[PDB]
């Protein structure tokens, strides 16, 4: 997943 | 209550830029991403880029040299700009809030047409009911609304008194950049030549109003 | 990119039906799959996120299932307000990618078109051109074929079609075909005809006028 808010990607 | 409100143009000349502002309320830009997506006719949704919550952007590969996205946190605004639009950039453009998993709240969309056409009111012509209309049956008549720009036009019948059985077709964009449509109505054959039928065409962009009487013909 | 495919572009169903819309990813997306609804007026809402989670305010008649590469959205009992276009989106790997969309329409019984042909107006002819219009009125299903014939022979590359959105009251469509010629060309033929093929017609319907009678 990527966070759709911060763009943080696992 | 979460709201995203878009402002920006309906018409961009080819090789000119598109600018859209997304003004948000009910949340902070510092907590959520603002994504930019478009929908073209006969294409799906296409992701263009985003302003992440932390203030950095990401652009889709096909737009890396044409896009600018910035924000003003104090004003709750995100600014989108795309350089040098061409025909294949005609689309509805959206901003959308990104939360943890998805684009959870969307702007209303900005319908962007790319065209060099000049503003032009329509030519309005009658579509006469057939002389072979079935006796005691149903007849069709209409008006052809030809070669106008830009959208939209509205069409009424008998000053809006007649609405049953009306079909005003979606416009077709011609190679010339002009639009055309017809509006038709089915009526009792028995009413032909006793009831007057007039189409009332309004093209607000050109400040054009035409009223056209539709009379029976002999073929 | 992860390519998203919605193999069906259009689905027909009746109000009350269970409706399932499929989505496939080109690789495993570990359940990070979202669904969006775009209404005819262009407004978009999130319905479902993370395969199965309902977004705030969304009716529980929407549900979602899947894993790996294959996902679906189900509407348990279809309502009028659900007539819209549905898109999936993977949330697994940047960049975000969407399926091509699946548009719903209302299924109803067959209705053959009522066919009408219109000659050019004298006004238009004075200006130097001639549009001939063929109308197919109030039919179902949406697919139809219209062929232009002049003096009982064919034509290509010179007409345009428009189709209405499905009627809210009777679930039918209507279609126009417009053939535009120069006045000179119009005056070379006697009989103009529109020939219509449709699932409700056992054989094609032709409507015609005689230019010389108008």
């Amino acid at each position: 997943q990527f966070r759709h808010d911060s763009g943080y990607e696992v | 209550q979460v709201q995203l409100k878009q402002s920006g143009p309906g018409l961009v000349q080819p090789s000119q830029s598109l600018s859209i502002t997304c003004t948000v309320s009910g949340f902070s830009l510092t907590s959520y991403g603002i994504h930019w997506v478009r929908q073209s006719p006969g294409k799906g949704l296409e992701w263009l880029g985003v302003m992440w919550s932390g203030g950095i952007t990401d652009f889709y590969a096909a737009f890396i040299s044409r896009l600018s996205i910035s924000r003003d946190i104090s004003k709750s605004q995100v600014f989108f700009k795309m350089n040098s639009l061409q025909a294949d950039d005609t689309a509805i453009y959206y901003c959308a809030r990104g939360s943890r998993y998805a684009l959870d709240y969307w702007g209303q969309g900005t319908s962007v047409s790319v065209s060099s056409a000049s503003t032009k009111g329509p030519s309005v012509f009658p579509l006469a009911p057939s002389s072979k209309s079935t006796s005691g049956g149903t007849a069709a008549l209409g008006c052809l609304v030809k070669d106008y720009f830009p959208e939209p036009v509205t069409v009424s019948w008998n000053s809006g008194a007649l609405t049953s059985g009306v079909h005003t077709f979606p416009a077709v964009l011609q190679s010339s950049g002009l639009y055309s449509l017809s509006s038709v109505v089915t009526v009792p054959s028995s009413s032909l030549g006793t009831q007057t039928y007039i189409c009332n065409v309004n093209h607000k962009p050109s400040n054009t109003k035409v009223d056209k009487k539709v009379e029976p013909k002999s073929c | 990119d992860i390519q998203m495919t919605q193999t069906t572009s259009s689905l027909s169903a009746s109000l009350g039906d269970r409706v399932t819309i499929s989505c496939r990813a080109s690789q495993d997306i570990s359940n990070y799959l979202n669904w969006y609804q775009q209404k005819p007026d262009g407004t978009v809402k999130l319905l479902i996120y993370y395969t199965s989670r309902l977004h705030s305010g969304v009716p529980s008649r929407f549900s979602g299932s899947g894993s790996g590469t294959d996902y679906s959205l189900t509407i348990s009992n279809l309502e009028q307000e659900d007539i819209a276009t549905y898109f999936c989106q993977q949330g697994n790997t940047l960049p975000p990618t969407f399926g091509g969309g699946t548009k719903l329409e209302i299924k109803r019984t067959v209705a053959a078109p009522s066919v009408f042909i219109f000659p050019p107006s004298d006004e238009q002819l004075k200006s130097g051109t001639a549009s001939v219009v063929c109308l197919l009125n109030n039919f179902y299903p949406r697919e139809a074929k219209v062929q232009w014939k002049v003096d009982n022979a064919l034509q290509s590359g010179n007409s345009q079609e428009s189709v209405t959105e499905q009627d809210s009251k009777d679930s039918t469509y209507s279609l126009s075909s417009t053939l535009t010629l120069s006045k000179a060309d119009y005056e070379k033929h006697k009989v103009y005809a529109c020939e219509v093929t449709h699932q409700g017609l056992s054989s094609p319907v032709t409507k015609s006028f005689n230019r010389g009678e108008c």
